[PDB]
């Protein structure tokens, strides 16, 4: 009667944008980041990855409800460097970690089914 | 400098009314160049504190060892010489009372002021030469280091 | 009213295991032995397999709708 | 301000489960991995029924949400195979789908267990677990003479998220700190509590002393496969899955600051 | 004599703001104030 | 110390003074009170009818307001007396003791549809009919029924366009 | 057995009874929610007579 | 009733608050023009509740007394608390 | 019971002139709660001169305007000045404490058992300590305000 | 259904209107069952809160200026308290003294009034949670509590 569909978690709306920037006015160098259809998986890794730039001060997030399917992460940086800058080098820096976790664990399964 | 006030105290007693807290302890000390008695609230989980112990004891108003005020907001990429590097466990609070042993027409000869950091509370009262520097709702920090 | 596929829990597949519970338990196995036999270790699909009530077997009594 | 260098030991490797530990990463990147082994590990399983024929005694919606939890073989397949949103085909087609059949009719006199077994696919890579060449088969109901069920499944691509039909795992242990050192945990009385399998204490000792300048390393984890992966399949696809979760925010990260 | 000036002005406006306001039904208010917790309070 | 004796010592304290005092399972109040050694001023009845009888309306309406406040605060609850008092001024503004009830509600000048609203409805507009009876609408229950604007919180006053500040 | 499915009702300007021009009675009739006496004590209480106007005059049986 | 001499209150009531805020809205609303400048308003709501807060309603409240005269306040003429 | 009483007041509202009347128009109270004040608004508070004795009453109220060095600690130079020199002040502040007896014995009858628990429209000491700390008083030095101001 | 009625309830009868009852002249909701339970235990002496936990609670404040409050121990590691972050969600600069429910009779007596061994003695100053265990007498629905105060 009420039930969404179950993919509206993940699925974007037509003309719904992935991610949204806008600029936080209370303190400078800080932006919000709405990201749609996401949620703690993505949101826990991005902020703790933030949180190992030294050059980060605020690296927060928040799903604000939990039946709806965006989350908002919160990052402010050193006035030298961009929340913009700091959440790609957080993505990037996720990416390549998993990356050679990957081929570690290939590695790992090589060894255990060889010997 | 930017210090109000400067010892050397002795943990004479850690929790005479038992513990109350798990990670945070009271500890009754007393120092010995100015006979001032301190209550303090510690966090001995990351911090631990034996009875006996000696240790020095700052209360400042900035931990930039230049006199600069401080902004009361939390900047850890800070490259300043602060003064918290010389020392142990620091602190950082308000001063919320202080009471004297004042008449209606007499000055104080001892005083105590009573100092808050997030709910750790310390009272440090002694004479009122030593506590010219407190004033109510005003920040300072702890500054404090163990010494053998 | 049928064993379910899926421990509702963990999601481990229970649908396999009834019918060899059930063989087990003729077999004089105690509960606790069989479900350890089938590989239920997490007290969720023990769950499943010890506390069903296979009804279909009383639902095939009625003769169907069509011969 | 980098990326952490993570170091994996697989301790132990069956076609049931795997045990492994990830050393020298974040608890938000191990709860990640953890997470997406449930729900965005892809797989494949029954995601639309048509029932032409039902004499049995569970009903249609029943008989369709029973095959819907059948665990399908989705090792190579799922990779290939689109999802239906993204497939160019009408409802179906063999590129986004696996056409399934079943067709059974008890004339005998004892009761006919309709299994997986008799789930008949057209695709042979894409078969139901337990009649993948021990495990019995999964029931999915019992028959009386004169009653039949004849029906025509096709099952999708999907992850945990959308249904949990679509979850590879059977359980996912996840842990960290087996000794209470970063004290995450606070026992009221340590004494009482049994030991994890990971542990490292002797026996009077109940939890570690407290690490004041620990941090969560050294995850455990034993992701059990419901059969429609291989264990090591779902560890390596949730890896892949969760890093192209991150390049596709990248890429939508990139259009929106230079369009700003 | 800041602090105190002060004071006044805002004991006279909270004062003001006590004040009842014509239109209030304080019959039907009161009404409910004294049936509200009789529901409370036993009746043996 | 609710019912000890309390005085103002010569120093200016107030001390409760541990007295002697009688609970009676009946009333005469009127008899009792005029008794040697027994206290005319302070002695009291929880029969309001009784006090209504022997000391008046405004002696009814201070021991109802005592009564009420008893009962409701026995259970530790605590109700502004702004409520008791404009219920007590209720009960006692016409100079007898006014029940809340149909015997004492619908007995007073209210006029026929307030009354009917409450009860009697048949009985109360009958009795209108036979005699005349005229509602002047200016209760809220009479302006509901008639679907029309209570006089009551917005509708107690009326709005008008000012024409010569459209400018 | 108690679903919300079999509980959850709205109406906006649905049928009415014959007798009195009211909102029906009941989920099954596609029925009006009752603005009973005590909902009209305490709007009189809030001192919100329009709103009393609207429920008990114009959303009932104008 | 003497003009010069009003006894009612200087404050604007909550329900006064409440019936001018309503009344003004729906003028608003009905196409009736806005005595004070508008950024980006389109609810009534809004638009009544910034001319209160200008002084800039056009309407009298006329406070009906027990006697049965009344008195006539301008919106501007009431002190507005809330 | 709910029915009853809400039949029985429920025409009962506050008027223009600020009273409270019924649909007849028959006046039930001449100001709301006897004070005109509304229930949200009001709060408790102590009187602080109805249990105290006569000696504390005196030792707490009493503007002692004759100990220099007290008010030397308490006032700023030239308010210690003129408080001790003036006479029409001493007198101000003597009729000020007369006032407050007077109010004492008014307490004394209107509350006859010692509770000093009232319900009043503004919590003044919370209201002092928001003017202590809004102001930054310092309780340690001498004040600036002069006791006549107060009184006035 | 109409811009007056709307008018009227936005105006009258709204919920944060409603918060204080002329029944009892207090509020008429508090906090309640997880939250007053979880304030009891957030505001406890040793609640000591890391970067990254007082930044996740910061991402749940309406009213944040963005700015990271210093943090009550700044060695040997970061630590911020309850208190810290209640003094943050208490609005204004309301000043509040309450008593936490097991707060001894005998202690505002003798010694340690104004420094309290358990944690009693709820003491809000500047809006900011200078001391005492909040409970259901600091945030229920009492008269003189910190939500009223508030109000
Ligand atoms: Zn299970
Ligand atoms: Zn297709």
């Amino acid at each position: 009667m009420n039930a969404p569909p179950a993919f509206e978690s993940f699925l974007l709306f037509e003309g719904e944008k992935k991610i949204t920037i806008n600029k936080d006015t209370k303190v400078p160098n800080a932006c919000l980041f709405t990201i749609n259809k996401e949620d703690h998986t993505l949101g826990n890794i991005i902020k703790s990855q933030l949180l190992k730039d030294p050059q980060v001060l605020f690296a927060g997030y928040k799903v604000p409800h939990p039946l709806e399917h965006k989350i908002i992460i919160r990052v402010q940086t050193t006035p030298d460097y961009s929340p913009q800058e700091a959440f790609t080098n957080a993505i990037t820096d996720l990416i390549s970690e998993l990356s050679l976790l990957e081929e570690r664990f290939r590695v790992a399964i090589k060894d255990k089914q060889e010997g | 400098a930017g210090i109000l006030f400067e010892d050397i105290f002795d943990v004479k007693d850690i929790d005479p009314e038992g513990k109350k807290f798990d990670r945070v302890s009271r500890l009754h000390c007393e120092s010995e160049s100015f006979k001032m008695d301190l209550i303090l609230d510690v966090n001995i989980q990351i911090y631990p504190v034996d009875l006996g112990d000696k240790f020095r004891l700052v209360i400042a108003s900035t931990l930039y060892e230049d006199g600069t005020l401080d902004d009361g907001e939390y900047n850890p990429t800070d490259d300043r010489p602060s003064r918290a590097d010389q020392f142990e466990y620091v602190m950082y609070g308000k001063v919320y009372r202080i009471e004297g042993d004042e008449t209606s027409t007499e000055a104080a000869t001892r005083l105590s002021a009573y100092v808050s950091y997030g709910g750790l509370l310390m009272r440090l009262q002694g004479d009122a030469n030593n506590l010219h520097g407190f004033e109510v709702d005003s920040r300072v920090y702890l500054l404090m280091k163990k010494l053998a | 009213m049928i064993i379910p596929v899926r421990c509702f829990t963990c999601g481990k597949i229970v649908g396999n295991k009834w019918e060899a519970y059930l063989g087990l338990l003729q077999a004089e196995y105690t509960e606790g032995d069989a479900l350890d036999a089938l590989g239920l270790k997490r007290y969720c699909c023990r769950r499943m397999l010890l506390a069903h009530v296979d009804l279909i077997e009383k639902l095939l009594n009625y003769a169907p709708l069509e011969k | 301000p980098y990326a952490n260098q993570p170091t994996v030991r697989i301790t132990e490797l069956t076609d049931e489960n795997v045990k492994f530990i990830i050393e020298n990463t974040d608890l938000a990147v191990a709860n990640s991995i953890r997470r997406v082994f449930i729900a965005e590990v892809p797989i494949i399983a029954i995601d639309w029924v048509q029932i032409d024929a039902n004499s049995s005694v569970l009903h249609d919606e029943f008989i369709a949400h029973r095959l819907g939890l059948i665990p399908l073989t989705s090792d190579d397949i799922v990779d290939k195979l689109q999802y239906s949103r993204d497939c160019t085909c009408e409802e179906f087609c063999p590129e986004c789908s696996v056409e399934f059949t079943l067709d059974v009719r008890c004339n005998e006199d004892q009761t006919r267990h309709v299994t997986s077994r008799d789930l008949i696919s057209n695709s042979p890579r894409v078969i139901p677990v337990t009649s993948r060449n021990e495990q019995d088969d999964i029931l999915i109901v019992k028959l009386r003479k004169g009653q039949e069920l004849r029906l025509r499944a096709y099952a999708k691509k999907g992850f945990g998220k959308e249904h949990a039909k679509w979850n590879p795992t059977a359980g996912v242990a996840f842990e960290y700190d087996p000794d209470n050192a970063l004290r995450h945990t606070v026992y009221p009385k340590p004494e009482e509590w049994p030991k994890s399998e990971y542990s490292e204490l002797d026996e009077d000792e109940s939890q570690a002393p407290y690490d004041p300048n620990g941090k969560p390393e050294r995850f455990y984890y034993n992701v059990e496969s419901c059969g429609s992966l291989r264990p090591e399949t779902i560890v390596l696809s949730a890896l892949s899955g969760l890093k192209k979760k991150l390049s596709d925010l990248q890429t939508q990260l990139s259009h929106e600051i230079q369009s700003d | 004599g800041e602090a105190f000036d002060w004071l006044l002005g805002e004991i006279e406006s909270k004062f003001n703001q006590a004040i009842a306001h014509p239109g209030e039904m304080v019959g039907a208010l009161a009404a409910q104030s004294l049936g509200e917790p009789a529901t409370q309070m036993t009746l043996n | 110390d609710n019912k000890k004796k309390i005085i103002i010592t010569e120093d200016g304290e107030f001390k409760a003074l541990q007295e002697w005092i009688l609970e009676t399972d009946g009333v005469s109040l009127m008899r009792v009170l005029s008794e040697k050694d027994v206290d005319p001023v302070r002695t009291t009845s929880n029969d309001i009818v009784e006090i209504f009888t022997v000391l008046g309306i405004e002696a009814v309406r201070k021991a109802l307001e005592r009564e009420l406040y008893h009962v409701i605060s026995f259970d530790g609850s605590y109700v502004n007396y702004r409520h008791l008092a404009l219920l007590c001024d209720t009960m006692t503004c016409r100079g007898h003791l006014m029940a809340i009830t149909r015997h004492g509600v619908n007995r007073q000048d209210t006029g026929p549809l307030m009354k009917c609203s409450f009860e009697e409805t048949v009985d109360v507009l009958m009795e209108a009919a036979a005699h005349g009876e005229s509602d002047p609408m200016k209760g809220v229950s009479e302006n509901i029924m008639l679907g029309q604007l209570a006089p009551a919180g917005t509708g107690c006053f009326d709005l008008l366009l000012d024409a010569e500040k459209c400018k | 057995k108690h679903m919300v499915d079999d509980k959850i009702h709205s109406r906006a300007r649905g049928p009415i009874q014959i007798l009195n021009r009211q909102p029906m009675e009941g989920r099954s009739r596609d029925g009006g929610l009752r603005f009973g006496e005590m909902e009209r004590d305490c709007q009189i209480a809030h001192g919100a007579a329009q709103f009393l106007r609207e429920r008990l005059f114009e959303a009932s049986d104008p | 009733q003497a003009n010069q001499k009003r006894i009612t209150t200087p404050y604007m009531t909550k329900y006064e608050r409440a019936r001018v805020l309503g009344t003004r809205a729906l003028q608003i609303a009905m196409c009736a023009p806005v005595m004070v400048e508008l950024e980006g308003e389109t609810d009534p709501l809004l638009i009544a509740m910034k001319e209160l807060k200008a002084r800039k309603i056009p309407i009298i409240i006329r406070r009906y007394l027990p006697d049965g005269s009344y008195e006539d306040w301008g919106v501007d003429e009431l002190i507005i608390s809330d | 019971i709910q029915r009853r009483l809400i039949k029985s007041m429920e025409s009962v509202m506050v008027k223009y002139d600020a009273t409270v009347r019924n649909s007849i128009n028959q006046v039930v109270q001449l100001r709301y709660g006897e004070d005109g004040l509304a229930g949200e608004s009001v709060e408790f508070q102590n009187l602080a001169t109805l249990k105290p004795s006569n000696k504390a009453f005196e030792k707490k109220f009493r503007f002692d305007y004759t100990n220099e060095r007290a008010l030397r600690r308490t006032l700023q130079e030239d308010l210690v000045k003129d408080v001790l020199s003036n006479a029409h002040i001493q007198n101000e502040l003597e009729r000020e404490f007369e006032r407050m007896r007077e109010d004492r014995e008014v307490l004394r009858v209107i509350f006859p058992t010692g509770d000093s628990k009232v319900v009043l429209p503004c919590n003044l000491l919370r209201m002092i300590w928001n003017a202590q700390k809004i102001f930054h008083i310092n309780p340690r030095l001498p004040s600036d305000l002069h006791p006549i101001k107060v009184v006035e | 259904q109409s811009l007056e009625t709307r008018a009227e309830i936005q105006e009258l009868a709204m919920v944060p209107r409603m918060i204080v009852t002329p029944q009892s002249n207090r509020p008429v909701m508090g906090i309640v069952q997880d939250t007053l339970t979880a304030v009891r235990k957030f505001t406890k002496r040793d609640v000591f809160l890391e970067r990254g936990e007082v930044m996740n609670l910061l991402m749940f404040l309406s009213t944040w200026d963005g700015k990271v409050p210093q943090p009550a121990i700044l060695k040997p590691r970061p630590l911020w308290t309850g208190k810290q972050i209640f003094s943050l969600i208490i609005p204004g600069h309301i000043n509040c003294i309450r008593t936490h429910s097991t707060h001894p009779d005998d202690e505002d007596s003798g010694p340690y009034k104004h420094i309290s061994p358990g944690d009693t003695k709820v003491v809000v100053e500047n809006g900011e949670l200078i001391m005492g265990i909040l409970c259901k007498k600091s945030l229920g629905t009492s008269a003189g509590s910190l939500v009223h105060i508030s109000y």
